[PDB]
């Protein structure tokens, strides 16, 4: 039903930096708990940064406050600043949209939705 | 209910390194009784367990007391004799009489206590 | 929805649904910090060194009079974190079983399976008995006696020791007149059991390694069930046993399995108690509701509360379901008691819970455990409410991958290898 | 279940005594065979355990002392006790744990009558 | 937690009222609804109730002209009033009770939850 | 329900002193007490708790050193500590509870002794 | 999804067969219309009938095919005899009586 497609991925040097981005359709952008999660074949999504439906801004381990992560209400959009980039940082990087369904989350159900994800290498 | 009462005598103050002996007979017979036995509780913390009894003879002590508390049963008589040698001012503690009658390890079978007998040790 | 409130452990007490208890049974305990997460239904996230005063501490047996399929640690759920963790995924356990049909009739038929007032010497009077009943404490430093049909409480020394108890009355069987009684589960769902694919596998003791972790929503399911079956009074006794015969290594060990574990079971292993002996039970339970029936009919005053007679008469005849005629009489309706009685006993069953979850399980409780893993399934990356470990739309939502060790390697962390300790079977094989 | 006890009685300190434990089942039935001792006034201690997969358990008091062992065939446990110390004087328990599989993995703990040894002279 | 009362007013005698008691706290699955009701200067007198398990009952005030039923999907019990007459002017209470009915007449605690009423009128 | 905390004051290091507590508007026996301590600029640091039962319960603030007693006849709770340090300045409450670590609405409390050591 | 289907001084046996999805059923019956009960099978084999037809209705269940049996003999009878079934759907567990068309 409502899907998620992610941008910005692409080749960069040790220390560089990138900018992902995700729009999100449907009309329930603002209900949504956004966040990026980091997709591995055999490995659990690790959670990179997500942000509430406030603006409230909760980072991962691996980011060591290198990261920012934004949303844009009028645009239905998310992104996910990354600075002094490493290589333990590449993977397929995927946007998830979640949200509170009263003593639980959607994604502990889970019925969120999750995107197909926007790749990001390091050389 | 079955109204089982257990009796308790013979607890005073003793001298460091000195020893004392309590006792506790029941209102009925102590012969289909799962375990009889000693508990106590020291000032301020959690009841724990001193000695006590089963069915066929086995005791089961607490890490506490080597080497000083003994105890026997006597099924003809209904009374369980607790002896205490050498003993140290942390033994100081209110000893509870025990009795449990499981019929079974299925439930946590009735339990009954003592009403409580003070044992000072202090120079 | 089950859970309505999100509980954390450090969040303060109100005498309502979190609050310091005591159980009256004990009562030597100092008051341990407990959660209602529902009607008739407390979580208390403490390794249980209370409930039973010969099982006070978390010291293990020397090494080798060890059970082979069990698992000790002292420093587990002793801190903050692992009883909020504790309480967090008992919770999502909860709502997992409730998210299918058959455990919202489960956890339906429990939570109606009120135990039964019939403490009273006088024949005549409804009482409430110290059973079923703990004391919450108030920010008043008031203490309220309150009724309830469950607890779930933390291991005791023996981690992977998982088993529904209950306190004894001390001339009545509360577990098996159809009375029934508070139960008290000791669970834990930051472990689980590795189990085998193939049938021939599972049942093998000398092979396996626990390449399948089971499902926690289905090991508290069974808990579930003996709980359900105990609250209504209709628990087999466990001296009524079934010596295996169809595992050789069953067979020489001398293994024998109760008729309860069977019927909690389900599937084929409740096919081991003959056609006869489900009838004698049945039968018998039958006169047991038959006398419930005759208390309610002949109650008269009641003590203990400020509720009405009717309205105590009338709650147990909805847990029981029995029928009333114009004169407001009682009765047991047999085919609404076999309705009754075969919900509890084949409907609830292990096999039917897997059937639901549609997860990969052990395929009869006659089988060797191969491991024990550690998990956390709290974290939405690790299990869901609807998928649990097979998560859906990713690699471990088909061939039950989510529940692979191997492939979903980092939700498992094995900690004992159970398979090493039957290798004393080895010696049958001169 | 059957346990018969033998091999007890009294030695001269430094001498040496072999107890003996023959159990009713098979080594299957039967997963753990041992001894604990009972002082005059020390609780009960565990002396040697021996497991069906060859786990051994010696109390902080043997010292390499003793060793236990346990025939498969017989199913019967056997303690040789080398270098007995008049603080060795208690009477020996003989210990057996049937397996248990009724209601969940279990061990039901079963004793015997109980042999005295003394060392002294 | 609460429990409204709604679609009081006012009707002529021999007219038909249908009240609704909305459950916005809870799950009704677990809980009875008694309708009550008090005359102007009266005291509060027991209507009818519905058990968890739909089990009626009625007061001999009412029989035969009162109807209640029970909507579990939107967790209201409603009672459709037929046959007015004056004598009915009140106002109409419902309160919840655990599992069981209570009786409509002598009842104790058992209902541990009362709205706040709606107001009905038959001139 | 009133309570008044009496008795605290200076104490040089690892000496005693006993705090009381007098209640009125209630039986104190029949409820849960607790002896709560604060420190300046901290929160609070569950003392000890006694039960109707008499059964006292000391938490690791200060387990051994303290016990609390409860007078029925003249309705107070008593705090018996020894063995002071300077770890245990601050201001000593009597609050109703088991365990009473916070202000919960519903909770009863003193307006306190100070105990500086 | 889930259907049934059925099949003076005389002998009749009626039968009907219950068909779909269905996980478990509890109780099956034959109801005869205003309509009263006649006979009502559990799962476990308790019986209950009405007065008008007790002694000469005899009703039968097999569980393995689903099937509930009436055997009438020796026949104020005439009526439309309906089969009952509560059956058990996985999305209801536990719920939910079933009809037929009903035979004369
Ligand atoms: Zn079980």
């Amino acid at each position: 039903q409502v899907q998620l497609v992610e941008s910005g991925g692409g080749l960069v040097q040790p220390g560089g930096s990138l900018r992902l981005s995700c729009v999100v359709s449907g009309s329930d952008f603002n209900t949504y708990i956004m966040g990026w999660y980091r997709q591995v074949p055999g490995k659990p999504r690790e959670l990179v940064a997500d942000i509430t439906t406030e603006g409230k801004t909760n980072y991962g381990g691996s980011v060591k406050g290198r990261f920012t992560i934004s949303r844009d209400n009028a645009k239905n959009t998310v992104y996910l600043q990354m600075f002094g980039l490493k290589p333990e940082d590449a993977g397929n990087y995927v946007c998830n949209a979640d949200w509170k369904m009263g003593a639980w989350t959607a994604g502990d159900y889970g019925i969120d939705y999750w995107g197909k994800g926007t790749l990001v290498t390091v050389s | 209910g079955s109204q089982v009462q257990l009796a308790e005598t013979g607890g005073g103050l003793v001298q460091p390194g000195g020893s004392l002996r309590l006792s506790c007979t029941a209102s009925t017979t102590i012969s289909d009784f799962y375990s009889m036995g000693w508990f106590r509780q020291t000032p301020g913390n959690q009841r724990e367990l001193v000695a006590i009894v089963r069915r066929g003879g086995d005791t089961k002590s607490g890490d506490s007391v080597k080497g000083r508390f003994t105890i026997s049963r006597d099924n003809t008589r209904s009374t369980v004799y607790l002896q205490m040698d050498n003993l140290k001012p942390e033994d100081t503690a209110v000893y509870y009489c025990y009795a449990n009658l499981q019929k079974s390890s299925d439930e946590l079978g009735p339990y009954y206590w003592g009403q409580g007998t003070q044992v000072t040790v202090s120079s | 929805p089950f859970v309505n409130k999100q509980f954390n452990y450090k969040d303060p007490v109100n005498g309502v649904d979190i609050a310091y208890i005591k159980i009256p049974n004990v009562g030597q305990m100092q008051p341990v910090k407990a959660f209602k997460i529902h009607n008739k239904i407390w979580v208390i996230p403490e390794r249980d060194t209370f409930t039973n005063p010969e099982e006070g501490d978390l010291n293990p047996p020397p090494e080798a009079k060890q059970v082979p399929v069990s698992y000790y640690d002292s420093t587990y759920l002793s801190t903050d974190n692992e009883k909020d963790n504790y309480l967090k995924g008992v919770t999502k356990l909860f709502e997992r079983i409730y998210s299918t049909d058959l455990g919202r009739m489960l956890l339906t038929s429990i939570v109606r399976g009120i135990p039964f007032w019939g403490g009273s010497t006088i024949d005549t009077e409804l009482k409430v008995i110290d059973t079923n009943c703990i004391n919450v404490i108030q920010p008043d430093g008031s203490y309220r006696s309150e009724e309830l049909n469950l607890v779930i409480i933390g291991p005791s020394a023996d981690i992977i020791q998982f088993e529904c108890k209950s306190f004894g009355h001390e001339v009545l069987n509360l577990t098996r007149n159809g009375y029934g009684s508070t139960q008290y589960i000791r669970f834990s769902p930051d472990f689980t059991f590795g189990f085998e694919e193939s049938l021939e596998v599972d049942t093998n003791p000398l092979l396996g390694a626990g390449k399948f972790a089971t499902d926690p929503a289905v090991t508290l399911a069974h808990e579930l069930i003996h709980a359900g079956h105990r609250l209504y009074g209709i628990a087999i006794n466990p001296n009524r046993v079934f010596k295996v015969n169809t595992n050789a290594y069953y067979e020489m060990s001398g293994l024998e399995v109760s008729f309860e574990e069977l019927r909690t079971f389900g599937g084929h292993d409740a096919k081991f108690i003959d056609s006869l002996q489900e009838n004698e039970f049945r039968l018998y339970y039958y006169n047991k509701f038959k006398d419930i029936a005759s208390t309610l009919n002949k109650a008269k005053s009641i003590v203990g509360t400020t509720a009405s007679l009717q309205y105590m008469k009338n709650v147990f005849k909805e847990k029981y379901l029995l029928s009333e005629d114009t004169s407001g009489k009682f009765s047991v309706d047999k085919l609404k008691f076999d309705k009754l009685y075969k919900m509890l006993t084949e409907i609830y069953t292990e096999d039917n819970f897997v059937k639901f979850f549609k997860v990969l399980n052990r395929k009869t409780y006659l089988n060797f455990d191969k491991a024990v893993f550690k998990i956390n399934i709290v974290p939405k990356v690790n299990y869901t409410i609807y998928d649990g470990f097979n998560l859906r739309n990713t690699n471990l939502a088909a061939n039950f991958n989510g529940q692979n060790t191997e492939i979903n390697n980092m939700n498992f962390t094995k900690l004992k290898n159970f398979t090493g300790l039957f290798e004393f079977y080895k010696l049958l094989c001169v | 279940l059957q346990l018969v006890e033998s091999g007890g009685g009294l030695v001269q300190p430094g001498g040496s005594l072999r107890l003996s434990c023959a159990a009713s089942g098979n080594i299957f039935s039967i997963y753990y065979m041992g001894w604990y001792r009972q002082a005059p006034g020390k609780q009960r201690e565990m002396v040697a355990i021996i497991n069906s997969n060859g786990i051994t358990n010696y109390g902080d008091f043997v010292k390499g002392r003793f060793t236990i062992s346990r025939d498969n065939a017989e199913n019967s446990a056997y303690l040789q006790m080398n270098n007995l110390t008049p603080e060795d004087t208690a009477v020996y328990y003989c210990n057996a744990g049937k397996l248990r599989r009724t209601t969940g993995w279990g061990l039901d703990d079963y004793w015997g009558q109980g042999t005295q040894v003394t060392v002294s002279s | 937690l609460q429990l409204v009362e709604s679609g009081g007013g006012t009707v002529q005698p021999g007219g038909t009222l249908r009240l609704s008691c909305a459950a916005s706290g809870f799950t009704l699955d677990e809980y009875a609804i008694g309708w009550f009701r008090q005359a102007p200067g009266k005291e509060r007198e027991g209507v009818s109730c519905i058990s968890s398990s739909a089990s009626i009952s009625y007061a001999d005030s009412v029989k035969g002209r009162f109807t209640i039923s029970r909507d579990n999907a939107k967790n209201t019990v409603y009672l459709t009033m037929n046959s007015l007459k004056p004598e009915d002017t009140g106002v109409y209470y419902c309160a919840r009770a655990f599992l069981a009915c209570g009786p409509v007449a002598g009842w104790g605690t058992e209902y541990d939850y009362w709205g706040q009423g709606t107001q009905v009128t038959v001139s | 329900v009133q309570l008044v905390e009496s008795g605290g004051g200076l104490v040089q290091p690892g000496g005693s002193l006993r705090l009381s507590c007098a209640a009125s508007g209630f039986t104190l026996g029949s409820r849960y007490m607790s002896w709560v301590r604060q420190a300046p600029g901290e929160g609070f640091e569950w003392v000890s708790s006694i039960e109707p039962s008499g059964t006292a319960w000391d938490g690791d603030s200060a387990k051994g050193r303290f016990t609390t007693s409860r007078d029925d006849a003249k309705n107070t709770l008593y705090l018996q500590m020894s063995n002071l340090q300077p770890e245990d300045t601050g201001v000593y409450y009597c609050a109703t509870g088991y365990r009473t670590d916070t202000r919960i609405p519903g909770g009863s409390w003193g307006q306190g002794t100070q105990v500086t050591v | 999804q889930v259907q049934l289907v059925e099949s003076p001084g005389g002998s009749l046996r009626l039968s009907c067969a219950a068909s779909g999805s269905i996980f478990s059923i509890y109780a099956m019956g034959w109801y005869r219309q205003q309509r009263e009960l006649v006979a009502a099978i559990s799962s476990y084999g308790s019986t209950n009938y009405a007065d008008s037809v007790k002694g000469r209705f005899t009703i039968s269940r097999d569980n393995a095919k689903n099937t509930v049996y009436l055997q009438m003999n020796s026949l104020e009878d005439t009526a439309v005899y309906y089969c009952n079934a509560d059956i058990a759907t996985m999305t209801a567990v536990g719920g939910f009586d079933y009809w037929g068309q009903g035979t004369q």
